[PDB]
């Protein structure tokens, strides 16, 4: 039950969602990227974009504007679900050509 | 345009995806498996114990960037962390000597070892499952011998040169049967860690854990890791004669070729192509080529520092992308 | 080569200390 | 000093090669672009690596203070 | 800081873009310089901490492709979202201005991007140079939010 | 049809991109209007113009034939106009000058690229309004 991980920030937020910040601790450009990628590719994002404010603290902070449809936090569980899926597929597709060799 | 990144004169166009809804009036590329899965493919060029050459096809920058990110500097191998200098009498510094031994890369693989909690006292941080013990004792003496006056140091002395082979492997605990069928040795064992002259002498241990490329480049277990997209080559009109000949040295020697009898220039393997636009210099070609590279097809190259094989290193690097997008999944949003 | 050495062996590196 | 065990910039180790660089430059002789593609410095840092290294190690035990 | 923008012997900017700054700000409104809508929010992203809310224009192309202009990121960079209260109304030359083709022409038909209009903090023409958003000028848009 | 503020066939007199590789400042006369002048600014990467072609230019508002305040685009099935325009831009006309007796100029700038429509009567139509769709095609 980790409680430190990902935060929503409150003051970046809206009202009913559909446009949220959120803080991950210990998250680069490696996540950071991808992410951002993924959740772009929902039709309901309108705006997704990561920023790490200082290189200082091990801190990402993705920002998430959706169109009235889902609320930021949704397009961000999607986001992570693609994110895996997509990983999935790769290991599929490159363990069977190590196997075929 | 349209996935092709332009390689002009002077710049670097078309560079970023645009394969998103909202891109155009057609809101298509929504993400979806079983479109992506059945887009996607890999083909690999070649593999070795130390260098693998693979092509992943159909897939977006970020996710390339990311296993490549991973690989140089998330994905755990085990080096020297810790040095204990029982004597040391050479010329080499104690500290610039542990710095060479911690950049020695082992022949351990990870997973054997857990991670150390650095939490724990430190009578009780490194375990039999924690730490590698590696041991160096070496003591130079002059050759009891008579070669020639002033030869080679290799036979006026003994032992005058440290290579990291002299490392030896000293189990502890229960390591003596895990580690039995594979004994940790140096990836490279002809590294040369010191040099001494007569009288001089290197007694050390030193304690090898997991770490991250990220903490300390000895942890990268790359020697490089990177990618490169896919050159692409179009000639756009007919290239014949001395011109073809012209055309042809404008690149590496096997790109492009001459066919036999119809003499004009054809591009014959555009992946040994360094994209050094040499042809987009001489005006003769300026409107008779178009160089290129296809955005989404990269040519990953990743050469291991030899703890463990580079495929194996890749697919480390896609569970680890994979885990990471889990764990943030499974965490809750805290306010 | 050609082995799924990721298959055979259960990592424990891998996973976050 | 001694050779680097790693390129400072790919970290391709380069350690293990000073020693055969030196006997393909003395013994067998070749040029020193020839002799550092034989060992299989291609990207030019791992190859200032080994060309530009001054081994003044040898120098420095010289003046050995333990004879 | 933020009550000494200005030198007092002559009440110019003296704490404005430097070298990088202007030249990213030149090479971002370069009239050249189109971005799809991922490209347009990372760079809102970076702009910010990804701690502001941007409302996004309606594209300058919206045919064959949804496509901003630079001078829209740099518009929302003056004001990002309705709330924010910066209305911007200025008129600059730029460092190099070379005149239109006609000597009865406005001064924003310059041949090159010589001449910045922005109209309600919408930036309408003209790159954002040293004049704009350097020192020693009061059509400075950092003078003009000021 | 009634969204129409302006439209008219032009032909390009000239093209010349002045130090810029992807946008061409384009100059054209109204074909069967012997005062209408155009010079514009064309992406030309997305939308290639040559010398001597002639464009069916429009200049409309509503493309149509929350509270969210960030622009979506229009769905895919959503008939509009620029389904038969090639080239669509907006933008906003932001002056109005007068060059001499019943003769005016409008300025609209499309993100930064610049339209200046030289004309006669244009008035209960052109407003100096946010609403100002650019349309184009060959
Ligand atoms: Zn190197």
């Amino acid at each position: 039950p980790d409680r430190e991980k990902i935060k929503l920030l409150t003051q970046a937020t809206s009202e009913d969602g559909t446009s949220a910040s959120f803080q991950i601790v210990e998250e680069d450009h490696t996540l950071g990227n991808a992410l951002r990628y993924v959740i772009m590719k929902n039709p309901d994002v309108e705006f997704c974009g990561y920023s790490i404010p200082h290189p200082s603290e091990n801190l990402l902070n993705i920002r998430i504007q959706t169109y009235g449809e889902t609320t930021a936090v949704d397009a961000l569980q999607k986001g992570l679900k693609d994110l895996m899926d997509l990983c999935d597929v790769v290991e599929s597709k490159f363990t069977e050509k190590i196997k075929s060799m | 345009m349209s996935n092709i990144v332009g390689i002009e004169y002077n710049r670097v166009t078309n560079t970023t995806s645009t394969d998103f809804p909202g891109f155009s009036k057609d809101a298509e590329n929504e993400w979806n498996v079983e479109k992506f899965k059945k887009d996607f493919e890999v083909n690999i060029s070649s593999l070795d114990a130390r260098e693998a050459n693979f092509d992943l096809i159909n897939i977006d920058t970020s996710i390339a960037n990311a296993f490549r990110r991973i690989m140089i500097s998330e994905v755990p191998s085990v080096a020297a962390e810790y040095v204990y200098f029982f004597n040391n009498t050479s010329v080499i510094q104690d500290e610039v000597l542990a710095h060479r031994i911690g950049l020695v890369p082992l022949k351990v693989d990870p997973d054997m070892l857990t991670w150390v909690d650095s939490n724990l006292p430190d009578d009780e941080k490194f375990t039999d499952e924690n730490t590698i013990v590696l041991s160096l004792n070496v003591k130079c003496t002059r050759n009891p011998d008579a070669p020639k006056g002033s030869t080679d140091p290799k036979e006026l002395y003994n032992n005058a040169h440290v290579y990291a082979r002299d490392l030896k492997f000293e189990p502890q605990g229960r390591q003596s049967t895990t580690f039995a069928d594979c004994p940790v040795v140096p990836a490279d064992p002809d590294i040369l860690l010191a040099k001494l002259r007569p009288g001089q002498e290197i007694s050390l241990k030193a304690h090898c854990i997991l770490g991250i490329g990220g903490d300390h480049a000895k942890f990268s277990p790359v020697s490089t890791a990177s990618y490169r997209l896919l050159p692409q080559i179009n000639i756009l009109q007919p290239i014949k004669g001395e011109s073809a000949r012209r055309f042809q040295k404008c690149f590496p020697p096997g790109v492009i070729g001459i066919d036999e009898g119809s003499d004009e220039a054809y591009v014959k393997d555009a992946r040994k192509d360094t994209v050094s636009r040499e042809v987009l210099r001489y005006e003769e070609f300026a409107d008779k080529v178009k160089l290129g590279r296809v955005r989404n097809h990269f040519i990953f190259n990743v050469e291991s520092a030899g703890a463990m094989t580079p495929e194996e290193i890749f697919f480390k690097s896609v569970r680890i992308l994979k885990n990471k997008a889990e764990y943030l999944k499974n965490c809750p949003i805290t306010q | 080569v050609s082995r799924d050495t990721w298959n055979t062996k259960n990592m424990r590196s891998l996973e976050p200390p | 000093m001694i050779v680097p065990v790693r390129c400072f910039s790919c970290g391709k180790v380069v350690g293990d090669k000073w020693e055969s660089y030196l006997n393909l430059l003395q013994e067998d002789e070749l040029d020193e672009g020839t002799a550092l593609s034989r060992l299989g410095l291609k990207r030019y840092c791992c190859r200032r690596m080994i060309l530009t290294h001054v081994d003044l190690i040898e120098k420095f035990l010289r003046y050995n203070p333990l004879e | 800081v933020k009550n000494n923008l200005l030198t007092p012997k002559s009440g110019e900017p003296i704490i404005a873009a430097t070298q990088d700054f202007i030249t990213g700000s030149y090479l971002i409104s370069h009239k050249d310089s189109f971005y799809d809508r991922a490209t347009l929010t990372q760079l809102l992203s970076m702009m910010s901490d990804g701690i502001e809310h941007f409302d996004i224009p309606p594209p300058a192309i919206m045919k064959p492709y949804y496509l901003w202009t630079g001078k829209q990121v740099f518009s929302l960079l003056i004001k990002p979202n309705h709330n924010s209260p910066v209305v911007i109304n200025l008129d600059a030359k730029n460092k190099v201005f070379v005149p239109p083709k006609s000597k009865s022409l406005p001064n924003e038909m310059s041949q090159n991007d010589g001449f910045v209009i922005i109209r309600g903090s919408q930036i309408l023409s003209g790159v954002m140079d040293k004049s704009v958003l350097g020192d020693g000028k009061k059509h400075s848009v950092f003078y003009t939010i000021l | 049809m009634s969204n129409t503020l302006f439209d008219d066939i032009f032909q390009v007199s000239e093209v010349d991109p002045g130090r810029y590789n992807k946008v061409c400042r384009i100059e054209a006369a109204s074909t069967t209007q012997d005062q209408c002048k155009l010079t514009l600014d064309i992406n030309v990467e997305l939308f290639p113009v040559a010398a001597q072609d002639s464009l069916t230019v429009t200049i409309a508002s509503s493309l149509n034939l929350s509270a969210t305040r960030s622009w979506r685009p229009p769905q895919a099935g959503d008939r509009s106009l620029a389904d038969d325009y090639d080239y669509v831009m907006y933008g906003t006309a932001y002056k109005f000058e007068e060059v001499s007796k019943d003769l005016i100029a409008v300025y609209y700038s499309f993100g930064g690229l610049l339209m200046r429509l030289e004309g006669n009567y244009r008035n209960l139509n052109n407003l100096k309004q946010e609403n100002a769709y650019l349309l184009i095609r060959r």
